[PDB]
């Protein structure tokens, strides 16, 4: 328990801060293990809550322990900011937020399960940020009571652990930062049982046993782990696994360390309680009051906190390990700044400059309790924020010569975050983590704050990170509409990687990472964010309607008066012409001459038929047009206009069921008018047109870049599943992994994430985005064909009659 | 480290698996931050 004044003085000695994170893999216990931590070393000060974001531990280190410390030190106070990060593990940019403003990690590894891939993960993540690693093996009291291992074999096991690990470690880490490893005899590897208190590094028994063997203990380390072993019979220290005669010798790790904590279990959990008095008095324990009086596990729990205090091990490797920001920053600060390395700004990053313009960068935003409002949680990296300081908020997009994202406000207070709790400080110097409050509306997720008009803005790991699950949602009751509309925004400021966006087809999408996090997602929307009924379902895909071939025969349609008709036939419009409009080569505004030399020169058109196009569609700037071929028709400039506005009204709204045309040309042949205005009306010829145009479509044959990265051995399970999905490979690159392009059809795409983690062992990760539109060659108008089920369905779901009209309902014989 | 400072505030194990979910998975699922 500390005053704001000790914190503050405790903060003024970066040299002697370490901020870091625990990796995990679920269940191996990242949990009760910082429960430990704080529990032994939490700091607490001496109305309004938060989500626990990081805590604060301190340690006191001895004076020769500082000693051995490679790096500046000052005292032997230090404090430790135990920093929280997500727990979904698909390489997600929420995590790599969180260890941004790391600089070590505390990994832990299961004795049994060892590494897994979500371990492999969030390490490899961690790399990519520069960040140190230390490992706990934990678990370790399973192989003992539940499994009965030997130990030889909990060693070998311990072993592989730490090998595994390595080839992470060498694989990732940059070679600019050294050897990176982790090594037991090093004292960077701890070995324990979160669930049970205690741990130990070699050192602390080195210290131990050195002024007993009458050694140094930098001697004593290096001979209480691999290869040295201490025969009794030769009193001597030997390399060699076996003695003169060849008798097998015992490692003096298994010898020294072992065995002592073997005997304790072995005695206590099996009562012998004539022994266990003496192996106590041997190790110097003592049992105080009632403790003399436990038995079994109890004593046991009991007897090992006091033999090895948990959180001491994790500590010291903490402090002797991890790095301190002013290290960090110097070799940091280029990736972290896009600007000039030689810049004004940079430097002070590289510096950890507190007395330079403000280099503050937005992790992301926290939800608190003061009714809908996110406090910014981030890193000063250069100069000091204070309260009601005036600094420029540099969104994503900011640029120093563009007013982009830039956003000039005061910040109203500069909070401590502490847990679930904020505290009011007046300023915060560069290195240090912080919270901002009054940044809520300018920012949503990252970010980065300066002091300086010249100031550039700030950057990135082996779970999933893209929206790739999505649902519509809708409210039960439609008078509650205005709610949902603002949870969604409430929900997508809460969260980074969720996605809320209008479909096609007017519906509201949700989208998450995967089924498990768009389902929270949901949860909250539903019961805080939007607080409503909500009614989900999957979404609906939107078709284009489309023509094979030109019309079997001149369509021909009269109107209601029955004295205008028009002559038409359709025919498709080429992919590559469809695209060119699409994207803007071909422009309904162009000039009618220079885009018909482009239409007849580029793509094959008749130049008189590209010249008297008469309007594209739908909206006026759709991939269908009509063509004007008529040749001696009095009254045509008249019609005009009506003939236009049924194309909009029939490229809009098809006919073999309401869906957009696509890719649909349209040639008038011939048009017979009445000599009267009056009977040749829009209301006349509009129909006619409409009526005309589908029956030339009906006529014509109507018709209606997935990226994978995994190891080579996985590659297969995706093959396996694309031919299980109407899929088609497009292209297998690649030291890292490989990636494998394909199409995907989208009606093929609900729970594909799920079959891939299941047909490669969860080391495939899925990437989708819509590509084209692409033509099915089935009959839309046969109920039972690809294309027609799919026709039979949005029709049913529509209310309109099954039977899809044929050309002969639209066509008017002479 | 709270038994060397009184400035750390405690977390046991289930304020920190403390949501809805969490207690009905019986597993971590949120990132949890602490000091
Ligand atoms: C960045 O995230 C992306 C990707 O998830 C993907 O590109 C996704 O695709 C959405 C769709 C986009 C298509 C174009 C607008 C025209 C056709 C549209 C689609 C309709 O069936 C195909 C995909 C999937 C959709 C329906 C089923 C929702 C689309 C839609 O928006 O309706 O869009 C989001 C924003
Ligand atoms: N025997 C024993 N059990 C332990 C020890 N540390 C933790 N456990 C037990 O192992 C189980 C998991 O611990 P937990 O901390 O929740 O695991 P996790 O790694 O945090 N979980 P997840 O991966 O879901 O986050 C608990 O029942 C806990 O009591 C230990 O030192 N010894």
């Amino acid at each position: 328990a500390f005053t704001v004044d000790q914190m503050r003085s405790l903060m003024d000695k970066v040299t002697n801060v370490r901020n870091m994170s625990v990796i995990a893999h679920v269940d191996h216990g990242k949990s009760t293990l910082t429960d430990s931590l704080v529990q032994r070393a939490g700091i607490i000060s001496a109305g309004i809550t938060i989500k626990s974001t990081a805590i604060s531990l301190y340690s006191e280190m001895s004076d020769e322990d500082v000693k051995e410390i490679k790096q500046k030190t000052d005292g032997n106070s230090f404090l430790i900011n135990l920093i929280d990060s997500p727990g979904h593990v698909d390489f997600s940019s929420e995590v790599t937020a969180a260890l941004r403003v790391t600089d070590g990690a505390l990994v832990v590894v299961d004795t049994i399960e060892g590494v897994c891939v979500q371990t492999e993960t969030v390490l490899r993540q961690a790399l990519g940020e520069r960040i140190k690693p230390v490992v706990v093996i934990n678990k370790v009291d399973r192989a003992l009571l539940e499994l009965q291992v030997s130990k030889e074999d909990l060693y070998q096991t311990f072993a592989r652990t730490v090998e595994s690990v390595n080839v992470i470690v060498s694989t990732y880490a940059d070679e600019v930062l050294g050897d990176v490893q982790v090594y037991p005899a090093r004292g960077t590897v701890a070995f324990g049982s979160g669930l049970h208190g205690w741990a130990f590094t070699i050192r602390q028994f080195a210290t131990r046993y050195a002024k007993k063997f009458g050694v140094d203990k930098a001697k004593m380390m290096d001979r209480l782990w691999g290869d040295s072993f201490f025969n009794p019979k030769t009193k001597k220290w030997t390399n060699k696994d076996t003695d003169a005669e060849g008798k097998p010798l015992e490692r003096a790790f298994n010898m020294f360390i072992l065995d002592p904590i073997f005997r304790l279990f072995t005695a206590i959990m099996n009562f012998k309680k004539d022994e266990i008095p003496v192996l106590l008095e041997k190790l110097e324990i003592v049992l105080k009051g009632d403790e003399k009086d436990l038995e079994g596990k109890a004593l046991l729990k009991v007897v090992m906190r006091k033999f090895l205090p948990a959180a001491d091990a994790l500590l010291e490797m903490i402090v002797l390990h991890l790095p301190s920001p002013v290290t960090a920053q110097a070799y940091r600060a280029e990736q972290l700044y896009e600007g000039p390395a030689d810049d004004a700004n940079c430097i002070a990053i590289k510096n950890c400059d507190p007395k330079a313009d403000l280099m503050l960068y937005v992790s992301k935003m926290v939800p608190t309790s003061d009714k809908g409002r996110f406090y910014a949680f981030g890193r000063v990296f250069a100069g000091t924020v204070k309260s009601g300081q005036k600094v420029r908020i540099q969104g994503p997009n900011y640029v120093p010569g563009k007013k982009d994202d830039l956003f000039i406000k005061a910040i109203q207070r500069v909070v401590l975050m502490m847990g679930r709790f904020v505290e009011p400080i007046d300023d915060c110097p560069a290195g240090n983590i912080i919270g901002l409050v009054g940044i809520d509306q300018f920012l949503l997720k990252t970010g980065t704050l300066t002091t300086s008009e010249t100031a550039h803005n700030m950057k990135v790991m082996k779970f999933s990170v893209s929206p790739v699950v999505q649902v519509a949602v809708e409210v039960k009751n439609a008078n509650d509409l205005p709610k949902l509309v603002e949870g969604l925004k409430r929900l997508s400021k809460s969260d980074p990687c969720v996605l809320t966006y209008m479909s096609e087809s007017g519906e509201h999408i949700v989208a998450g990472t995967g089924e498990l996090h768009l389902e929270i997602c949901l949860q909250d929307l539903e019961h805080d964010h939007a607080g409503v009924p909500l009614k989900i379902s999957p979404p609906v895909v939107a078709y284009r309607e489309t023509v094979e071939s030109e019309s079997s025969q001149t369509a021909l349609s009269k109107s209601p008066n029955k004295h205008n008709r028009i002559y038409l036939k359709a025919e498709p419009i080429d992919e590559e012409v469809s695209l060119a409009i699409e994207n803007g080569i071909i422009n309904p505004r162009d000039d009618f001459k220079a885009r018909a030399r482009i239409m007849a020169d580029d793509y094959g058109w008749d130049v008189t038929d590209a010249r008297k196009i008469w309007c594209f569609g739908p909206d006026g700037n759709g991939p269908n047009l009509v063509i004007d071929q008529t040749k001696a028709v009095q009254y045509l400039h008249e019609i005009k206009d009506s003939v236009v506005a049924a194309f909009q009204w029939a490229t809009k709204e098809g006919p073999i069921f309401g869906e957009e045309m696509r890719s649909v040309r349209v040639n008038i042949l011939d048009v017979t008018l009445h000599a009267d205005a009056i009977h040749r009306g829009g209301g006349q010829i509009i129909p006619t047109m409409r009526r005309a145009t589908y029956a030339g479509f009906l006529l014509a044959d109507p018709k209606i870049l997935v990226e994978i990265q995994c190891p080579e051995q996985a590659v297969g399970g995706i093959y396996s599943v694309l031919n299980k999905k109407r899929g088609q490979v497009v292209s297998e690159e690649q030291t890292p992994l490989f990636t494998v392009k394909a199409y995907l059809p989208v009606n093929e795409s609900f729970g594909f994430t799920g079959e891939l983690r299941q047909a490669t062992g969860g080391q495939a990760f899925p990437q989708m985005v819509f590509d084209h539109w692409s033509t099915l060659g089935s009959d839309p108008l046969d109920p039972t064909s690809k294309a027609g089920e799919i026709v039979l369905a949005a029709r049913k779901r529509h209310g309109m009659k099954e039977e899809v009209p044929g050309w002969q309902e639209y066509y008017d014989k002479l | 480290t709270a038994a060397e400072n009184p400035n750390v505030e405690v977390k046991d194990y289930g304020d920190i698996d403390k949501a809805p979910e969490e207690r009905a998975r019986g597993i971590t699922i949120n990132t949890a931050h602490v000091e």
